[PDB]
């Protein structure tokens, strides 16, 4: 003999999709004309005796953020040149003045000889075209804007929170005791990558684990350190910006000084230690835990793909991952198409100079084998962009609630 | 270049092991692949991913009976304990770039 | 339980725009990227198209770039492939699948496919 | 938003909270303060119109104002029923909402369906 | 676009329709920019005047509640008072008015009587609290 | 506006709704001048529609719900300044009465919040 | 019985209130930078909020519109404030020694090399913009007017505008293709944002027009009285291609950085406008049948070139490119009716909206000066009236409210007062 | 059919300033174009200026716009000139007149006049 009874007021909310706008820090590198800038006074009200779970294989923040991603690429590479009339055919020869690799190709457009790299440029049946010139439009990067990763908060609009969870025991699904409601997020860093999450967040307590459902052996695990491994690397190169005029095509003239491959170092006793770490959480959830390289695939999987000054390294990374339970000779091409896309393609222009860039390393993809091996894999920019939205969820507030009391109006 | 090949058509006896070979291109010498069964009129099913290595991705309601190995450029997927059912169209699928590359079909017949 | 079933007309003639209709039951609410594939007769498949069902990045085959065009109706939760100019050497049976979302190894794959649909160009 | 605190407690201690419940243009980085001012009137505009739009529900509802309205709809057996010292003791009001998430258009227009019939034949003598 | 404007032309979503129709109709509807260039500010000041019309559409929908609540209806969309009808306002019967006529004919033939309609609502409604 | 401000409290109390209804009324530089003009005003009225409302909530926890002249069950106390009722309703101004109850108002509320509670659950 | 209140009801009141601009997000996002016709207008929205009702007539009166005066005023203040941070020409104003120049001759030039001492320095001008005085020579308007020249940057170009009513207003809108505008209308619709209206200059013809669907349409507060004017909408529009053939060049003379025109690139050519001959006759013949039938079919109907009266009202005022024609339509309604390459100038100085304040100087346009456009919309004045003879419709205009009226003659400006009382059987208790 | 009706001093000194006031009676709720004009004695009539009560922009003859000012009020309808600086020249007739808006081949015209009062400045 119970009765309905509204009770307007109550702190009750529901999760609802939503499209957060933007937040950023730096002057209106990416377009950044659209971000918003941000010197708030962040409310972290943390809420009290609240377990909401979580899930961060189905937020649909993470597709914002990827769609926020590639606009911010397309626009800040539309006001480009585009690279039609470089479609000839290429007279390239070895040089001499990781053997071969570069090309010096000559070509007649109205008769101009360049520097090409051999995973840059396929031979056709001596004479050679550039990767793919008429299936892609190739546009080339406008030389005053950066690649530099700016830091990219998002905020919920009017009428939506943002709920953190501080709980450091935490592997993104399943509930989340600790909990609190935020109006912005922290500065997630908007980095490229493939098998090392370069300059992420860093988790606390030991080094953690996470994967939609590990025993099965598709979806990726991510695994958040707790000491970033440094990495240095560099490009020993005093390479030559040519200006070409056909609407300023840019290419390298004739490298000066000795021509050496590109190659980089880890710390072996802390990479070691780390991955020591690694191996003993993934020995939850006794056998033999292997680590091989990358198991084919194209060139953005086989090796650690990411960007360093405006130069773009496709890094062997065999050495770091063989210690069954250090230097990375890094390749190095210009042309390039991102996000796993056809008929858009970058030109990468070469920057003078010798360059080197020291970041850290903060988290790791790794997938199962069948049947173990953890051989290194990715390249689905979200599983990326997954170690830092882990702990966020747009949540809207619904105050409106009902419940069955003992009354009878009138 | 960048292009599948496989067999037109095979066959072989019920309760037999019947080899599907899936064969890579020059460039292709270590590409993942993905195999595919359609049988006549249905719509195609996905069996499993398997690379260079000889790793396979098992799928939910897959019969255990399918399997698979990995030998340079070539892609070996074995059927044993077979039935009329299985007599189907299959096919090996790759993806190098963001283009996709599918093979010419392959009949396989039980008799 | 992601169930895919198409539809549209059977036969067309030259030189006009053929529409075909895909819907889906149980699939996810945003973030899945719905292919459009077919396989003429006598020869091996191939990819046509798809559609990114959050953002709406349209994505072709190189080949058929400025032919075809693919739509969503997230209302009713369809998507609609438009191809023009079709000719006698488009005939093939259309499938309407889903894109994986793991890209393990290197690969995308189709999880899930519909029944397949005729499509013929005759006099 | 402002509310959230009381979340994660008991209907009752919940219930009872309820009931009781010159900028110079010197300032260094303008643009930000600004935008986010826009923003933060963006949300009290916001949170007023909702507040707005919750009352005329309350009032189709036979409310009006109030927060602890009472009406004359039996509670149905199919929505949940269980016992009512655990129900406003132990648990949660996220919970709770949670769990009967499926059924409230059904509770809405069964309240409205009944406040209707009230006015009715109230007014009919 | 959003706000309360959008409910007063949803009040207008029905004007040539039945008195009754009218009524049902009214009960039944009670219920990331590119930004290319220098658009940010331009766009925080489309945003003072979005405000502001916002603002506007509160204010006068909160005027018109106001004023229904100075009467005895507080904030029923449709309210029942107890102040008598004379015949001087359209004497002829209540068929016509409540079956035929739209709302706009009946609102001409009322503007010139609607201040002293209101008049006597009010007076009724404080005169009906005080005594009570 | 203020009206009969200091006027005797019979006068008042027969003119509240003058005061209910008056208690609800480009170049880089010059733009953000404009700007924080324009959130000065906006942020003048919303405060003003926000406290408006509050005070609307107010009366919506009591038997009110934004009738002027509201009627509650609350017992008057002598505690709160005891006296002949006509002699506080044609001497004193409403100034000087909440001057000298401003001392009990919270209790006041307290005991009308609870009587309206007890009221609805009662029943 | 008794009287109930019912609010949430549809209700309407012909009030006029202020409403404020809405720019296109195209229009001022894509390309438009330092354009008088956008500024900081709020963007419409992307789909008008455009619901059509059913059974409701409500009467139209464009000629007692209150729309068209607002936009007027609106235009009015906007060119004032995009004409405002330009410098004057005030010090410009000083006798100028002219000869007229003999290079080439088209139908002669007309033009004057003048000279002036600004501490002898040369500049072109235009025989209408400057007067002898008495050889010696002066600008028309430099004594008693506070002369002003355009902005270099600043671009004279249509601009679709939107007009949003405020809150607590709707803007009716009469979607009968059969409107003359005036009585009852079968089909009134409601909107929040009216459709594109571009603010274009034109006298005796509309540019940019708006079409009118089904036939020609002719509209008057009063056929019958000959002082009104007379709007007529085509259904088809015509094409107009119009072209000065020269090329000038722009010295900077600072008096503060004045623009002076230079010699011409080659030859010497007075502007011309191109219209197709079969459609002007065919867009005629509609027009004197429908017209006749608000005259009878016994009526005949003559034309006639203009009358005469101050220049920007008896020839075609129009801006094209930024340069100011006069282009005459002598020989365009010259034929006589029963039951064309125009040849053209430009006037540098023009007295804008008609009033005897500030005129504008017209910046000189480089390279050669091509526009097409839409002549949609036809101003024409009843000739006097001996009765049962004929009508003669010479064209006039000139008032820029009556241009904008075409635009704005199926809207009005409707106050929604939702609290209306009815009485019924219903007592509280 | 719209009256008008003039009034001000009949007597103004040299050297100060002339007010007129001038009330329409049944004019257009906007768009009006209420001007002023003035004969003087032994003279042909001169334009001295107008408003649009509308917009509120002013207009007056080059030869006195240091020394005239027009204003108008809606709510009581009226308007009003201000001449400063009067001089012995300016004792004349003035007319407040309305001229329309059909703009009959390049012609305003004001159709309604006022009676004409006079002013005559002396010592
Ligand atoms: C609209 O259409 C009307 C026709 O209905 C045109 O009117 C004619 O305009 C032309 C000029 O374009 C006039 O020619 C001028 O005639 C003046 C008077 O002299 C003769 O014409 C009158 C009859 O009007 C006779 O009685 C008399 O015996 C003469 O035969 C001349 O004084 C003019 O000369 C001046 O201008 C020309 C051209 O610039 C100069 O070369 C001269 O030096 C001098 O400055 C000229 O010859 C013609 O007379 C007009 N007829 C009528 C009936 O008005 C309008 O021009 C046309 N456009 C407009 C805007 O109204
Ligand atoms: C990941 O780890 C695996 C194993 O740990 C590793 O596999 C090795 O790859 C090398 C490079 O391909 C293989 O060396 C080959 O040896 C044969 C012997 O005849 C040669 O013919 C091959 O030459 C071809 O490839 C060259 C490029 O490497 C061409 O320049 C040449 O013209 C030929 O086309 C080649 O040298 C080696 O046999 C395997 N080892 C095993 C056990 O498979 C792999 O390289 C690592 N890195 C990845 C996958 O990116
Ligand atoms: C991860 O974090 C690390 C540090 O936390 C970060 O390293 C930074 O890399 C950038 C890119 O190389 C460095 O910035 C450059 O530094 C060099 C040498 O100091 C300068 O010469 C550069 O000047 C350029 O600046 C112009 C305008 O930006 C360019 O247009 C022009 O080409 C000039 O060459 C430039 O400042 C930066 O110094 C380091 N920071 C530190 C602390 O070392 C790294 O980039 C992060 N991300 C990744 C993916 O590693
Ligand atoms: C009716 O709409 C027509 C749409 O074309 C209008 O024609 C246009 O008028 C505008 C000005 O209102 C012109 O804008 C300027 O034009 C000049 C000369 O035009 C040439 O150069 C431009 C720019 O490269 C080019 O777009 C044109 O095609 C011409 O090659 C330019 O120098 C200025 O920079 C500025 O663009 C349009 O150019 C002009 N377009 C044409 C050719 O019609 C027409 O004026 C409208 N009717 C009226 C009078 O309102
Ligand atoms: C991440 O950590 C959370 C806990 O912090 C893990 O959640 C746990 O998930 C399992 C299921 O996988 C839950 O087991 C449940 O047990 C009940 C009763 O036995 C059964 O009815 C359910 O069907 C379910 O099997 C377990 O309760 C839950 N933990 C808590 C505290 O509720 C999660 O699995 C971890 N994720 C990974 C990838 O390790
Ligand atoms: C979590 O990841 C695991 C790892 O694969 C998934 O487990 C597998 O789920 C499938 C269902 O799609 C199971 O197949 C079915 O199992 C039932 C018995 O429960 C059997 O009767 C059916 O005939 C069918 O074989 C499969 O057994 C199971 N385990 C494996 C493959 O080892 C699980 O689905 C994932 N959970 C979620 C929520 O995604
Ligand atoms: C990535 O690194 C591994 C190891 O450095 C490379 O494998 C070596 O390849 C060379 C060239 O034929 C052989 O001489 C070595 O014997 C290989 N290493 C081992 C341990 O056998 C691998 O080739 C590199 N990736 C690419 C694409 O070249
Ligand atoms: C690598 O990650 C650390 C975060 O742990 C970055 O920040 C430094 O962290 C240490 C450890 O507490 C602090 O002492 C420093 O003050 C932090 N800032 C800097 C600038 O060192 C660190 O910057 C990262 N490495 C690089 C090269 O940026
Ligand atoms: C347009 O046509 C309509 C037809 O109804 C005119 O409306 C009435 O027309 C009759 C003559 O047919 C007049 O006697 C009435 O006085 C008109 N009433 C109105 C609404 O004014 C309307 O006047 C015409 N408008 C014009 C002249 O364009
Ligand atoms: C119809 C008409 O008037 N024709 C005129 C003619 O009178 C005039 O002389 C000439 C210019 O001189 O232009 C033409
Ligand atoms: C691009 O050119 C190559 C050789 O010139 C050719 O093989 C290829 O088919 C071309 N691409 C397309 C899409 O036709
Ligand atoms: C693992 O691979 C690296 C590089 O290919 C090699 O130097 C090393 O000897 C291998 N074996 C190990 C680390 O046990
Ligand atoms: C204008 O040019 C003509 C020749 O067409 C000439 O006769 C006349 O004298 C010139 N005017 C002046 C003022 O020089
Ligand atoms: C103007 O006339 C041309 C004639 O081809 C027509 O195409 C165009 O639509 C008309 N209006 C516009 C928008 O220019
Ligand atoms: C300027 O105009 C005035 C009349 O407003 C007149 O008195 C004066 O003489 C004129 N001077 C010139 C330079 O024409």
């Amino acid at each position: 003999n119970l009765w309905v009874t509204v009770y307007y007021g109550v702190p009750v909310w529901k999760d609802a999709e939503t499209t957060l706008f933007c937040a950023s820090d730096a002057k209106a590198v990416w377009a950044t004309h659209a971000c918003v800038p941000t010197d708030p006074n962040p409310q972290e009200i943390h809420l009290e005796n609240v377990t909401e779970e979580f899930n961060m294989w189905k937020n649909n923040m993470v597709e914002q953020m990827h769609t926020d991603i590639i606009s911010l690429w397309d626009q800040s590479l539309k006001p480009c040149v585009k690279l039609t009339p470089l479609c000839v055919t290429l007279q390239c020869t070895n040089v001499t003045n990781m053997r071969g690799e570069l090309k010096n190709c000559s070509f007649n457009m109205t008769k101009v000889y360049s520097l090409f790299y051999r995973l840059d440029v396929v031979q056709i049946n001596k004479e050679y075209r550039l990767i793919n010139c008429n299936t892609s439009a190739i546009t080339q990067a406008c030389p005053k804007v950066s690649f530099e990763p700016i830091p990219i908060h998002y905020c919920a609009p009017a009428g939506f929170a943002i709920l953190k969870c501080k709980d450091k025991k935490f592997n993104g699904t399943g509930p989340c005791p600790s909990v609190s409601t935020v109006q912005c997020t922290h500065g997630i860093k908007p980095v490229v990558s493939t098998q090392l999450l370069l300059n992420g967040s860093l988790a606390e307590e030991e080094v953690m684990i996470r994967s939609e459902n590990i025993t099965n052996n598709a979806k990726n695990i991510l695994v958040q350190f707790n000491t970033p491994v440094q990495i240095n690397c560099t490009r020993p190169n005093n390479n030559t910006r040519k200006s070409i005029r056909i609407q300023a095509f840019y290419a390298t003239g004739d490298i000066i000084g000795d021509i050496r491959q590109a190659h980089c170092n880890v710390s072996k006793a802390t990479w070691n230690e780390t991955l020591g770490k690694v191996v003993k959480q993934l020995r939850k959830h006794n056998t033999i835990i292997r680590f091989a390289n990358s198991s084919g695939g194209d060139l953005e999987v086989t090796t650690h793909s990411f960007n360093c000054g405006g130069e773009f390294f496709y890094c062997n990374t065999s050495g770091l991952f063989n210690s069954t339970w250090i230097t990375l000779p890094c390749r190095i091409k210009q042309i390039i198409n991102m996000w796993q896309r056809i008929g858009q393609a970058m030109y990468a222009p070469p920057i003078q100079g010798v360059i080197r860039c020291v970041s850290n390393i903060t988290g790791l993809i790794l997938t199962r084998d069948g049947g173990e091996t953890f051989r290194p894999g990715g390249g689905d920019m979200r599983d990326n962009w997954r170690s830092e939205l882990y702990k966020y969820k747009v949540v809207k507030i619904e105050p409106l609630g009902v419940a069955p009391t003992r009354c009878k109006r009138r | 270049q960048s292009v599948l090949t496989q067999s037109p058509s095979a066959s072989a006896s019920l309760g037999a092991s019947v080899k599907l070979t899936c064969t890579l291109s020059s460039g292709l010498r270590s590409y993942t692949i993905a195999w595919y069964q359609r049988q006549r009129g249905q719509a195609p099913r996905f069996l499993l991913r398997l690379d260079s290595v000889g790793s396979h991705t098992k799928v939910d309601g897959i019969p255990d009976r399918f399997s698979g190995s990995s030998s340079g450029t070539e892609r070996y997927l074995t059927i044993s304990n077979l039935q009329s059912e299985d007599e189907a169209d299959y096919f090996c699928q790759t993806w190098t770039t963001g283009i996709y590359i599918f093979g010419g079909g392959t009949r396989l017949s039980v008799l | 339980q992601v169930q895919l079933q198409e539809s549209g007309p059977g036969l067309v003639k030259p030189s006009e725009t053929l529409s075909l209709t895909c819907a889906v039951s149980g699939g996810s609410i945003s973030g899945n990227y719905w292919s459009w594939i077919r396989q003429s007769p006598g020869k091996g498949l191939e990819w046509i198209g798809h559609i990114n069902d959050y953002s709406g990045r349209t994505d072709y085959n190189p080949s058929l770039k400025s032919r075809v065009t693919i739509s969503t109706d997230t209302s009713t939760n369809q998507f609609f492939l438009t191809l023009s100019s079709v000719s006698a050497a488009d005939t093939a049976v259309y499938y309407c699948a889903r894109r994986d979302t793991d890209f393990w190894r290197g690969i995308y794959v189709f999880e899930f496919w519909g029944q397949g649909v005729l499509v013929t160009v005759s006099s | 938003l402002g509310f959230l605190g009381a979340a994660g407690s008991t209907m009752g201690a919940a219930s009872m909270t309820l009931t009781v419940q010159r900028a110079p243009e010197a300032q260094q980085h303008l643009l930000k303060l600004t935008v986010w001012g826009i923003k933060q009137l963006q949300a009290r505009v916001l949170a007023v119109e909702r507040y707005l739009r919750d009352q005329q529900l309350l009032g189709i509802w036979g409310c009006s104002g109030k927060l602890i309205c009472c009406t004359n709809v039996p509670w149905n057996s199919s929505w949940s029923n269980r016992n009512l010292s655990e129900i406003w003791d132990n648990m949660t009001w996220l919970q709770w909402d949670k769990e009967i998430s499926n059924y409230t258009q059904i509770i809405y227009g069964l309240l409205e369906e009944s406040q209707n019939q009230q006015e009715k034949n109230e007014q009919d003598l």
